[PDB]
RNA sequence: AAACUUUCAACAACGGAUCUCUUGGUUCUGGCAUCGAUGAAGAACGCAGCGAAAUGCGAUAAGUAAUGUGAAUUGCAGAAUUCCGU
RNA sequence: GAGACCGAUAGCGCACAAGUAGAGUGAUCGAAAGAUGAAAAGCACUUUGAAAAGAGGGUUAAAUAGCACGUGAAAUUGUUGAAAGGGAAGCGCUUGUGACCAGACUUGCGCCCGGCGGAUCAUCCGGUGUUCUCACCGGUGCACUCCGCCGGGCUCAGGCCAG
């Protein structure tokens, strides 16, 4: 038994992302959103077939806030010395390895982190296995 | 402006731009007249031509490879073997050190065994490396995600024991075939031999090739070409070692190994001899072109294997790292300091 | 040229924020939550003899 | 996982490359589709003729209506014209790529034009801009396939 | 002063302090025995504390701080060696944290039995990777790579693959390697062949 | 740290006078330091390198090779030592730049200036450790 | 940052600290926020000298204007001020726990 | 069925954004007081083997005298010009 | 001499041929334009052919850094592959098909029997440091105790989806 603890099922309420209106059709907006202003704009006044706003009613779970799949949640490690602070919480957290960490010190992170029971995200980038 | 940069010596950049562009009509249209009085004077006295062509010849990196320039073979010495007993006239250090692939008479029909690398997926990569070698089967390492993790000594172990002579271990990266483990188990009382890990870099199955075919089961012929070091040798028996000693000439099957400058570039293909079509150039060789004897008849070919591309990274004394045991336990190992110069190859 | 660069501060308040930092600096935990490798020296005060 | 179509080995092939060369895009764009997958020596008799006067080029995307002759019954297309710069250039580079497969010894009757491409070059700076062209392609053997063996049982 | 040491902390500034934006705060001090930034496991702003940590002879020791020493952080905390029984070091924490925080007392046990599983998880995964003998190695650098990738290019040139082929081939059927009346070849093939 | 406010702590005036610098005060840069036994018999550690100066290479691609000195180009800040060479397309051999910091002079090339300098350095050497000591 | 006093040791010690990386030298008459506080963060690593602990007294009686300022709260442990015998002794029964069951 | 058009991906173009750099600018502070009829500032004409949309100089013309340093100049030609020496 | 300034569409108009090139009868107006590489080692030689261009081959750590030169975005364009369409289609919700990509719980603890070895075991000896009762070494041994390791035996707990 290595797993994440007993959390309640994860429910995501919506699981696409709010696209900025008309982003589609020019390339100089992009599709992060922005939330219209003009008064007859057919999003903002929120008719039927348009795309819908972002509202606090589609936060999630707050058990289940910030949760991977497996049930973790991300802790971003730059060294041995992060791992270490996931002693204690290797069933809540999960170790992900920065994007700027040299080969040789990921190996030591990948090292430490089996000891100590914690999940890696991203355990075979700049590796390989010799026998 | 072959000795000086014009960067270096004319700070504004607009006036440099155009004085290089008066530099690359100018020598462009001299090199072209310089080359037709040229070819005009060659018309009428054709001696100069050969004259020329005989003392101004182009480079190459293989006709400026550095040897050793020593005595001695230990299996890291860059040096001509054939070269080493035509001066001896005017390999005993590897027949003594690997007494198993150097010996007399190799076992008839060699088994070979395939797996992967442990809980790999790279199952129809290895299947077809494993259609490369005659009489050679696949078994995965790992039967489920969560089972027993068995070690490539214990393999090693268990394949000698039914009666397979030299076990291959496919390691993948990316969902792609990586590297090349084989490990030589031999007979009787002699221990499992050498291991030679090698890189597979580009990979090509034979149905991404177009215009390819089938394999038929017919035993091919070995091409093991352009080894010449101790290491190579080593390496090229190796590779002798894994296919049957007499092929089924009937085939027409050619499976080969080609090193160049340390790229050992691996093909599979079949042929037919035919007789060379009309607008068609005969076969050429190397230093007494037009191949006497073989004149007018050329031989097709047809690819029927995989694409790839090892490199020798480390023979081992036993199986793996983990397994060999004694000091002479790395008998070679690659490092980038080797490739520093380019002229320097290993094998 | 014209913008306001320099700060006026009472003199109280100034000698307040000063008597409060050297009040700090006899307290051990604050050392070391400053980021002072402060785990060697025997007296967090560290009087040293004038004569050495 | 996938794997593309590797690319024809390079001792089979032959290439040529035209860079930065003083001759229309759109025109040559539709002379280089005219040609895609023959042979080289159809290929060579067409744009001499083109030069000629003889046969006509259709004209499919960049396409204007200046001719209409009944020389496009053999293309479909009821649009066509003579591009004679563009049909030079193209022999010049079609030769350079015969010349460049006698010295790897190519076959030379049996070359096919497997990838031709057209691109743009930088506009020559003088309110009228020209419009030059890179061209690129590559020759190749026809495919040439073997007898199998007949399988033996065992 | 315990609660101001913790209002500076908390409020303004901690040199250990790791945050995190998944909803909870870490600390990064060696002597905490919960990497959590909370007021009930600050090592700082508890003048009385106790941490169990782990020695590379491996040794588990116990770690207790008072405030009557707290002005000399050399001597600071008191080193106490627990016993490789586990239900006998409990024990020692269950005396030696007598009248402590509720806190104090169950963080140091949990520490203790996060520790003693990390020892057997070592020696198991220790005698795992002996058996296999396999290492994770660092891969191929990017300049490296590229450097393979270019000679590889020149090699493939110079190499002349298929024409290397035929030429070998052709040499055998002259030499007589294949032997008389060859399989390999048509028999108006090779009476061209003298 | 710097203390006379003649001295410039500009990283742009610096650059400027380095690269923009008189073949005098080119010379002083362009100086290299003394061997083992040139130390501990002159008591002088870096004079200017000029022409006749047996050297040797110890920094860089070309380490552990020994020669004379066969140009001094203070334009860019390089100089040349026999048989330290490089291959042109051409096959004509070139000179390979080695800047004065990678190398440790092994003979000197001397003249009465140069045991005027050699003097200088060990007088100051000299006086300043006496001065120190008593 | 080493604080000494020039009257009694003179300035010959600023000049051995000059160089050393990261440490910084005042003297007891001249103390700087800059230096106490670097960066706003409270508690730097001091070196006294025990000529300026003798100063220390003087030199902050000779401030004009201003004097050692009082605190608003004499017992800054708030721990003593709740959990103490004269406050619980006084306190109303608790009305409820930390945690509160769930009724219906 | 071709073609044509559209979308996506790989590769190849066009273009010069982004990141990084800086012998440049901007602003502040400090020491000092010096153009010209003994012809200034400015404007030309010339002086180098190949030289400008540079720089230096003035028929002694990329400079001479004098002092100091101490072995070069350098993009290529070219100097029996100089090395215990005005 | 400096800076909580700007960083090549910025900062003086000018980081570079900048009051230049260019315009106007004239007074005047007045730009654009930085970055190869550590070092030119700035592509010898063969072969196309009339060119600011190729194919070989070479230098270099790298030439997809070749004086069009660090990185090399988007608009826009060509070739190859998949799919669709005929004044359609584009966006929102919901499946389906095809292609490509990913790969679920990281998968363990606990008892009993035998052997081996170390200890925090021994009212064993000696030494060191200390906050002065706590730690750490060195040498002894296995009567007790406790840990490991190896070889057997047994039990339990395990993530998700259905019924
Ligand atoms: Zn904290």
């Amino acid at each position: 038994m290595v797993a994440a603890k007993k959390h309640v099922p994860i429910v995501k309420k919506r699981t696409k992302r709010f696209m900025r209106h008309q982003s589609d059709r020019f390339k100089c907006l992009d599709s992060a959103w922005r939330k219209p202003k003009g008064i007859d704009n057919r999003v903002r006044r929120r008719f039927k077939g348009n795309l819908a706003m972002p509202s606090i009613g589609y936060g999630s779970n707050k058990k289940t806030k910030h949760m991977m799949p497996s049930g973790h949640k991300a802790f971003l490690v730059h060294n041995v010395k992060d791992v270490e602070l996931l002693l204690m919480h290797n069933r809540t957290y999960a170790a992900e390895i920065a994007h700027n960490v040299s080969s040789r010190k990921r190996i030591d992170i990948i090292t430490r982190a089996k000891q100590l029971g914690v999940k890696v995200t991203n355990a075979k980038a700049k590796v390989t296995t010799e026998v | 402006l072959s000795r000086v940069s014009l960067a270096r010596t004319i700070g504004n950049k607009l006036k440099r731009q155009q004085l290089y562009i008066q530099a690359k009509k100018a020598n462009s249209r001299a090199k072209h007249e310089e080359r037709h009085r040229r070819r005009k004077e060659e018309a009428k006295n054709p001696e100069l031509k050969q004259k020329r062509l005989e003392k101004n010849q182009p480079a190459s990196i293989d006709k400026k490879r550095i040897w050793d320039d020593l005595d001695d073979d230990s299996l890291g010495a860059v040096v001509d073997v054939a070269e080493l007993k035509r001066r001896r006239l005017e390999p005993d250090s590897l027949t003594s050190q690997f007494p198993n692939l150097f010996a007399d008479e190799p076992p008839p029909v060699p088994k070979i065994l395939v797996t992967t690398g442990i809980n790999g997926t790279i199952h129809k990569e290895a299947e077809e490396i494993a259609s490369i070698f005659p009489n050679a089967t696949y078994i995965r390492r790992t039967a489920h995600r969560y089972a027993y993790k068995y070690s490539v000594r214990e393999i090693a172990k268990f394949a000698k024991n039914r009666g397979y002579t030299a076990l291959l271990v496919v390691q993948e990266d990316q969902k792609r075939p990586s590297r090349l483990v084989v490990v030589h188990l031999n007979g009787e009382g002699v221990p499992p031999g050498p291991t030679l890990t090698y890189t597979i870099r580009n990979y090509a199955p034979g149905k991404a090739i177009p215009g390819h075919g089938r394999a038929t089961n017919h035993y091919p012929e070995l091409l093991l070409n352009n080894f010449k070091t101790p290491l190579g040798l080593l390496a090229a028996k190796s590779m002798h070692i894994l296919f049957p000693s007499k092929p089924e000439l009937a085939g027409r099957q050619v499976v080969t190994l080609h090193n160049q400058r340390d790229y050992i570039f691996f093909r599979r293909h079949r042929y037919v001899f035919r007789e060379a079509r009309p607008t068609e150039k005969n076969v050429v060789g190397a230093d007494g072109k037009e191949m006497e004897g073989v004149k007018g008849i050329r031989a097709g070919l047809q690819e029927i294997g995989p694409r790839m591309t090892l490199k020798l990274r480390r023979v081992d004394k036993g199986v793996g790292r983990a397994g060999s045991e004694g000091p002479d336990a790395v008998k070679w190992e690659w490092k980038a300091k080797m490739e520093k110069k380019r002229t320097r190859f290993n094998l | 040229i014209w913008r306001k660069w320099h700060v006026k501060i009472n003199q109280g308040q100034k000698r307040f924020a000063t008597a409060s930092a050297l009040a700090a600096s006899a307290v051990a935990p604050l050392l070391m939550a400053r980021g002072h490798q402060v785990s060697t020296v025997p007296e967090v005060p560290l009087v040293v003899d004038s004569a050495a | 996982v996938r794997y593309a179509a590797t690319e024809i080995a390079p001792t089979k092939s032959a290439r040529a490359r035209g860079s930065y060369l003083r001759v229309s895009f759109k025109n040559t764009r539709e002379t280089a589709q005219a040609i895609n997958g023959w042979k080289l020596q159809r290929a060579l008799t067409f744009l001499q003729n083109v030069i000629d006067k003889k046969e006509a080029v259709p004209m499919r995307r960049y396409a204007g209506s200046t001719g209409r002759t009944a020389q496009g019954k053999q293309w479909g297309v009821s649009r066509a014209r003579w591009p004679v710069k563009s049909a030079q250039f193209l022999i010049g580079l079609l030769k350079n790529a015969e010349a460049n497969a006698d010295a790897k010894g190519l076959d030379t009757g049996n070359l096919i034009i497997k990838h031709i491409q057209v691109n743009q070059a930088p506009k020559q700076r003088r309110p009228y801009m020209s419009n030059p062209c890179h061209i690129e392609l590559i020759l190749t053997e026809a495919e040439e396939t073997v007898q199998k063996s007949e399988a033996v049982v065992r | 002063s315990d609660e101001i040491v913790w209002q500076i902390i908390n409020q303004q500034f901690c040199a250990f302090k790791l945050k995190t934006t998944k909803g909870q705060n870490f600390c990064r001090n060696e002597y905490s025995v919960s990497g959590l930034c909370n007021r009930q496991s600050c090592p700082l702003a508890n003048s009385r504390y106790a941490t169990v940590r782990q020695s590379p002879k491996g040794t588990i020791y116990l770690y207790i701080k008072t405030i009557e020493r707290s002005h000399m952080p050399s001597k600071w905390w008191e080193k106490i060696k627990l016993s490789q029984n586990y239900q006998k070091a409990l024990e020692q924490i269950d005396q030696r944290l007598q009248f402590f925080p509720k806190f104090l007392i169950h963080k140091c046990k949990q520490r203790l039995t996060r520790l003693v599983q990390v020892a057997i998880r070592m020696r198991r995964i220790a005698a795992e990777e002996a058996r296999l003998g396999e290492k994770l190695v660092p891969k191929m650098a990017p300049k490296i790579k590229k450097r393979e990738e270019a000679r590889e290019r020149k090699a493939l040139a110079a190499a002349k693959l298929e024409r290397t082929i035929e030429r070998e081939l052709l040499d055998r059927l002259r030499q007589g390697a294949y032997g008389d009346q060859p399989l390999n070849c048509n028999p108006q093939i090779w009476k061209k062949v003298l | 740290m710097k203390v006379r406010p003649t001295v410039s702590s500009s990283r742009r005036k610096a650059r400027k006078a380095h690269f923009s610098a008189p073949s005098s005060v080119r010379r002083v840069i362009m100086s290299a330091p003394l061997s083992k036994e040139l130390r501990e018999k002159y008591n002088v550690r870096s004079i200017p390198i000029r022409k006749g100066d047996e050297v040797q290479i110890v920094r860089g691609a070309h380490k552990d090779k020994e020669g004379k000195v066969t140009s001094v180009y203070r334009l860019k800040y390089v100089i040349h030592v026999e048989r330290v060479t490089r291959e042109k397309a051409t096959g004509q051999t070139v000179p390979i730049g080695i800047h004065p910091s990678n190398v440790v002079i092994t003979k000197l090339h001397l003249d009465k200036d140069r045991e005027n300098i050699l003097a200088r350095i060990k007088a100051g050497r000299e006086q300043v450790a006496k001065a120190k000591g008593k | 940052l080493i604080v000494y006093s020039p009257e009694h040791d003179g300035k010959e010690l600023v000049k051995g600290f000059r160089n050393i990386p990261g440490v910084e030298t005042c003297p007891v008459d001249a103390l700087n926020l800059l230096q106490l506080a670097p960066g706003g963060h409270l508690g730097r690593f001091i070196v006294w000298t025990s000529a300026a602990i003798k100063q220390l007294d003087a030199v902050y009686e000779s401030k004009k204007g201003f004097f050692l300022p009082a605190n608003i709260v004499s017992q800054a442990d708030l721990s003593r001020l709740i959990n103490s015998t004269e406050i619980q002794s006084v306190l109303r029964a608790p009305k409820g726990e930390a945690r509160t069951k769930r009724a219906c």
